[PDB]
């Protein structure tokens, strides 16, 4: 309904769907390609663009740089955010020490050609960093206006609540979203626990993956397609899956979702998408996408929220069966 | 271990998650019954309620379920406080005895119901 | 609901305003009256007064009129 | 009497006359009009002008920013202020904001061609953001030596309230003034709510308005005058006040009130400005002008002050019958 | 056996081996050594380097900055370090007052060509100087960025506990690290004082002089040889050391310790080195090395540590006779 909402309760407002650059920023598709599929989000009303230093070795955000820089879109009209951790070979070089988020953002920021990101994330926990350090690091950087905010992401709650609480102790600024993993066979955390730390202390809830890295698109009933990403050199870890007892059990399901889909008159990746926004838990979907194809068919997922009654919602739960007890 | 603030008019107490959580069906060891108590700019939870109360509330479940009536609060007051708290009818019970009070030197079901033959 | 601290010589009381409210003829549930007391660097009522009393004082407001001493 | 006088309890010290920026610069009136306009101001010692990026779609601030360039006056001379809330047509360009409150006071700041205004406003309050967020961003850009200080405008007592006690709980620097409006047919908040602010947390009434738009300049007893505000392009909203029930009641009211004018030897606006000053609780009033004409009489008023007696004051109060119970 | 550690608790991580740059650098040894010196460290995974303003008056850190610059290492995969207190022959040219830290650090990041150091380290204790003042020029430049973090040197627990004691107090940044003097005749502090501090506050140890100036190695037991660091200009206080009735008790136990190193298959230096970090208490040992060979040597203490039964060190604690007692 409400195409844009606050991230989390922070005043930060995003487009309820947003586009990441993983795999495909100065990766497996052209700059052409990333250029337009680009300006089709944006134009569209997408404002939030997602990115990480560890995506393409860095290119995905020279990439994603460039675009906003040769189109001279508003920097005051884009949210930009971008995930670190992982920067490079050294010891020093990963990690959320203050020396690794101060670093890896002024890296990231270079790259990206901005003065700042909108949000910074940290791209995983780190057990080797303590949390005074880390929410120390990521309130410097935003007070050197680096970041206009910070998030986690696949922390878990007592991470997230000991962030927050560690802000809370040294007068510092808690993280405002959490990106987590969420498609329809990956519920558990985003259903369960997120709803409750954000009723709790407002964090947000930035979900990836809606289409389970394609999984979901149904596109791989009958094995790997050629230029799909399981396809990709380095994406075996996924062919795995997709080729396991787990993974197949999974596309018999999507055979009987795709009855739902037709019957509500989209694609089952529409449906897929869609279903992930059903609750204002979730604040905005980082979409995926290798062609301007499969973004404007995603984007269509819109049209489709509202013919998610609670009784569609309670049949697609059957065929899935994997509803977390709360 | 994870650490709680209750803000109790004022007056802060401090304990660990884990040491509430050992009652869960009580307000305090409730996470959704509690969650409406929450101050997310201080970090804790705040009443409006009692000061002098809460001292034996928080002890109840420090001790693993004693449950005093400190000697400067009256009786009717720290019950009160006893039921929101919602410590739990048998915890009350236990104290009601232990303060001073017995109905029931009974035979459980005989004085109060009673006769079959509804003649 | 907006909340006030109440410093009597150092020992911090807290309420919610409404709390007060509720007798706008006291001298707390009174701003004109109360405003005198006011610390704007803390954002808190100071009064060098004292201290085991004001428990029940404050009890009185909470439990809607019971002031016992 | 005093000329000069603390905005609130800062030490910020403003002339009780500002002369303000709306509809005018970069719009109504020309360059060469609104210079030849600050620099009267400026050398009958108005050190008060107060803009927004709102206005003119930030022509306001350039042209403002022009003549402050143009004449070489010092910086330490002026107290620039500015507000914050609409910035542009895409989502993320409106509201207090983190990410507002510093792209939109950088670019206000750009326009300007200054370094720092010495206010920045909260032109309204926002529902949308949570009160942590906008004191920190604006304890943030003052910080950043972009403002001396900060404002909310068109905020509640509880709203101000809230805002001041946020900073206290974070160590944060509270607002120190409200930009409210106050003429004779608006009085309840300046009043009533201010003065109780002003007493407890210092805040200061910058009042803004003064003529109700002109209307009090009694230029509307026989309709719409050509050239005149209502007849602008874009201000059928006031047009539609001033030939309203009550806007006619109003000008009825003017005709008595020019009465006590004529009696005091002064012109209307004269008096309703000097009305406004009356009370120590009003730091400043905010003129507006789109002549020269317009202005050197609205600096009139202070002449005017010491003619409203108490009893001259009363006489007022019926006329009107809109004295509001405190 | 792990190569890389935690600076105490802090997310910064350390080879257990650096490089230090007292009396070599810009000193006794080349430019051209010391580049080859560096280059050989840093390729064998070495990342931690110190120096200090005090080293040849300011050379040794014109030297470290020159090597840094011509390799073009990534800056993100370097540890630099640098200490602090005496900074020149003026009176307000020494010591830890806010203004020589600032001033002291910004001339020693002038002359490495640097933005920032890894950790600074306040040189020595001073009595002259409030903890408090101390404590917020350190915090300061952090925050300025020109230091990721700080660390004490010589300090005692009292005073390094007093330091992280005013900065809970004042919501300012502990300290991280101490830089304390370590070899098997120089143990009390590091082996009994230090470890609770780690315990307590996470405060790590950095150690010095592992061969006791290059006493250890043993090639003083026939008196003076040239060119070795007693026989220097200016180095007279360790000839006379070395030529004690102490310093000759210890060359004594050197011969005893060498039994051991041939038992082991490793050289006598390798031993003491490996000694040092026996105990996860310490992060890093800094060397000192004139040549290239003494360096590839001493980065052989490594291949040692795996060697240290409980019952070598054991047999070691007996022959030294200066096991402190806990
Ligand atoms: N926070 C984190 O740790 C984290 C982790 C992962 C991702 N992310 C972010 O989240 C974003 C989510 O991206 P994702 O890769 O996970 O997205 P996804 O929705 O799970 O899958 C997108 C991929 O599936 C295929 N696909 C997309 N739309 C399709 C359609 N309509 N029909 C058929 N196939 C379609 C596309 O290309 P192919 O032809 O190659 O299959 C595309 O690359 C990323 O870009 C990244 O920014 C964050
Ligand atoms: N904080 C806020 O949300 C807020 C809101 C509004 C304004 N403000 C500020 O406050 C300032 C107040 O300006 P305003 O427009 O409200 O002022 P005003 O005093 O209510 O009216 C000024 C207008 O009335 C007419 N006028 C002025 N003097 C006159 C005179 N002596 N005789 C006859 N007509 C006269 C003028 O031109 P015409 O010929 O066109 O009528 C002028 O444009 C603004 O410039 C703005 O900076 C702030
Ligand atoms: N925090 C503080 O107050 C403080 C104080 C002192 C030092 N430090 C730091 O710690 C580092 C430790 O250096 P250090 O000088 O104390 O080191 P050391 O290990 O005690 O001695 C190194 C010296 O001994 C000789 N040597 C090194 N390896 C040898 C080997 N394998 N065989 C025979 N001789 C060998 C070398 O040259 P020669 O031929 O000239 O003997 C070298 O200069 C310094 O560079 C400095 O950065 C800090």
């Amino acid at each position: 309904l409400q195409f844009y909402r606050n991230l989390g309760k922070s005043g930060l407002r995003v487009s309820c769907l947003g586009l990441g650059t993983w795999v495909t920023f100065g990766g497996q598709i052209t700059d052409e390609m990333a250029e337009h599929l680009m300006t089709l989000a944006y134009d569209n009303g997408i404002n939030l663009f997602d990115t990480a230093e560890v995506y393409a070795a860095g290119k995905a955000e020279v990439v994603l740089g460039n675009i906003i820089k040769k189109k001279g879109w508003r920097r005051s009209s884009l949210v930009i955010t971008t995930k670190i951790f992982w920067g490079g070979k050294a010891e020093t070089e990963r990690g959320l020490s203050r020396k690794h988020i101060i670093e890896g953002l002024k890296a990231s920021l270079e790259r990206l050609q901005l003065e700042y990101v909108d949000v910074v994330f940290a791209n995983r926990p780190d057990p080797n960093t303590p949390m005074e350090e880390t929410v120390r690091a990521m309130t410097h950087v935003i007070n050197q206006g680096m970041a206009m905010y910070w998030g986690t992401s696949r922390w878990s709650s007592m991470e997230i609540m000991e962030a927050y609480s560690v802000a809370r102790q040294f007068n510092l600024i808690p993280p405002i979203c959490e990106q987590a993993e969420y498609h329809m066979f990956q519920r558990e955390k985003v259903e369960v626990q997120l709803p409750e730390l954000f009723h709790k202390i407002g964090v947000g809830a930035m979900t990836w993956s809606p289409l389970a890295c394609g999984i979901v698109s149904g596109k791989y009933d009958s094995g790997i397609p050629p230029y799909s990403r399981a396809s990709l050199k380095g994406y075996q870890w996924l062919k795995d899956k997709i080729l396991s007892e787990e993974g197949r059990r999974q596309q018999a399901k999507l055979k009987e979702l795709q009855a739902i889909a037709e019957r509500l008159g989209c694609t089952l990746p529409q449906l897929a998408i869609a279903w992930c926004l059903r609750n204002e838990g979730v604040s905005s979907v980082l979409l995926g996408a290798s062609n301007a194809e499969q973004l404007m068919e995603n984007i269509g997922a819109i049209q489709v929220l509202p013919k998610l009654s609670s009784s569609i919602v309670h049949e697609i739960d059957s065929i899935l069966g994997n509803k977390p007890y709360s | 271990c994870e650490r709680v603030v209750i803000n109790i008019s004022g007056l802060r107490f401090e304990t660990q998650l884990k040491t509430l959580a050992q009652f869960p069906e009580t307000l305090l060891g409730d996470p959704k019954k509690r969650m409406r108590y929450f101050d997310p700019l201080r970090n804790e939870y705040f009443f409006d309620r009692n000061r002098p109360s809460f001292d034996a509330i928080l002890y109840y479940y420090q001790s693993g379920g004693r449950l005093r009536r400190p000697v400067n609060v009256p009786l009717d007051i720290f019950s009160e406080e006893i039921r929101f708290y919602e410590l739990g009818e048998e915890a009350m019970e236990m104290f009601r005895e232990d303060e001073g009070y017995i109905k029931e030197e009974e035979r459980p079901l005989p004085e109060n119901e009673f006769q079959r033959q509804v003649w």
